[PDB]
């Protein structure tokens, strides 16, 4: 599958490798579905222009001074000005992986905790971001519940089309973060 | 020994094969590879193709700049200034690619395990 | 896959059958993805609470005077007040089908052409809808293009999870209306 | 077969619903009127000439509040113009109307060997 590596090892990779950064923005969600299913946390994901689900983020250009500068830049173009109210940093860094695609790409995954108001703010403004209707087809929340039938909810949500290891990254982040 | 020899190997169980060299025989049937892209890790002999250059008429995956890639067939080799260049034919048209821009998919590389695999 | 039946045939069914309505909202978009890929039309779908993609809509109740009345009501709940700027009528009706669900339900599919401004307003105010964060996890646009690799875009979007025969209703509407 | 109660499905692999055979379309083709009012032609292999659903059958019961659940038929009660099934679930039993008792693809397939008209 997707091979992980220490951050430093990834930083040692040659110029032939491209870097992508993606952030897992999650907030405490006290609400409930139908008054009996806890929402637990609100987690945002993007439907990307290629019809796949993934976390907000993108490629790191040589202009960006660092992995984080690039991430926060991409997060602004994808989520709108409401993404400037916070900044993902090295402390939010989670893991690095070499993508299994044909090209040489190392993926750096971040997880940043926001407040329900902050997460709802980026939802309302994403429609006027530079990427809305182009690179980003829309934002969706991740259902962390499983419906009575046993398939509805997260299990079926995991049956959609995802970018790279977004499914495994999502589940690994949910267990690590302990949001389940 | 295999040290120094050029190979094409995948650092993932079901990934693509990338060009590189064997840097050391670390035992247990594992070989430390320095891929031409600078990545270095221990790879099993089963994931290493002792195959350099990639022979003519081999179906390969050619990488373009940007994010595009396509399947093609090797129709030429050119060595200018130490570096190796492949001539890839696609839809009756041939184009040149550097060594690092020529990789093998799991299938394309599996076809060569018998004749070149370790 | 799901059995198609005529509108009259559906209206003559016994009280044991329930009726749901959903609408495909589309508008012309002269935008160009990457400056070289025509978007053509912007088609809205929604990530459902069960992790499946579908069109906005919902059940028709006894208070509803007609199928169209119940539809527009549900649209207002799922999309927000921007949906009140237009109305889906019988002229927009497309087809009826029997759903595969256990309960006896007949689904009525509609397609309405909007202006790109009317469609954006729906997206803009979708976060305030009653069902946002609960029944509707977010809206997405259907990519009508196919990327250079021949899999990205519409082909991969059609690989997501869809409810009922939404995928089939989608493809039927792309052809009949020449949207693709 | 005309006028005989059956349980049949109208989709390729949906639930079996209760109805009657209105006409013999010939060559394994039957026209059914379901108790819910829907008419369509169904193939013999999707028809279960089976009425009433026999005791100790695992069925799918429907409630008025959009819920549904599995259960076991433990009783039949005929009334003027309607049949009622006694469905047992988790030790308790509840009455359901005929239309409120259906069969999933799995529950009905168990009866094809004995009741199927394929």
């Amino acid at each position: 599958g997707a091979k992980r590596l220490e951050l430093g090892e990834a930083l040692a990779l040659g110029s032939g490798w491209r870097h992508v950064c993606h952030a897992l923005l999650y907030a405490p969600d006290p609400g409930m579905l139908f008054g009996r299913i806890p929402l637990r946390y609100a987690i945002l994901m993007q439907m990307r222009f290629d019809g796949r689900l993934g976390f907000p983020g993108g490629f790191v250009d040589t202009q960006d001074r660092s992995l984080e500068d690039g991430l926060n830049r991409e997060l602004r173009e994808e989520l709108g000005e409401a993404a400037a109210a916070f900044r993902v940093e090295r402390t939010d860094y989670r893991s690095s992986h070499l993508t299994e695609g044909p090209h040489r790409v190392v993926a750096h995954f971040y997880a940043k905790r926001l407040t329900l108001e902050e997460l709802l703010a980026v939802e309302a403004g994403a429609t006027r971001a530079k990427d809305h209707g182009l690179e980003v087809l829309g934002l969706v929340r991740v259902p962390l519940y499983t419906l009575r039938d046993g398939v509805g909810g997260l299990p079926t949500f995991l049956e959609n089309s995802f970018i790279g290891s977004a499914r495994e990254q999502l589940l690994e982040a949910l267990q690590d973060l302990g949001l389940l | 020994s295999f040290v120094g020899l050029r190979v094409v190997a995948k650092w993932s169980s079901n990934g693509y094969f990338y060009s590189g060299k064997i840097t050391r025989d670390v035992g247990a049937g594992k070989y430390k590879l320095l891929f031409d892209d600078g990545y270095e890790c221990d790879v099993l002999g089963k994931d290493i193709l002792l195959c350099d250059p990639i022979p003519l008429d081999t179906e390969v995956t050619a990488l373009s700049e940007d994010e595009y890639f396509s399947a093609g067939v090797v129709k030429g080799h050119r060595k200018e200034s130490g570096e190796l260049y492949y001539s890839i034919e696609k839809e009756g048209q041939r184009k040149w690619y550097k060594r690092m821009a020529v990789i093998l998919s799991l299938e394309q590389g599996n076809r060569l395990r018998e004749q070149y695999g370790l």
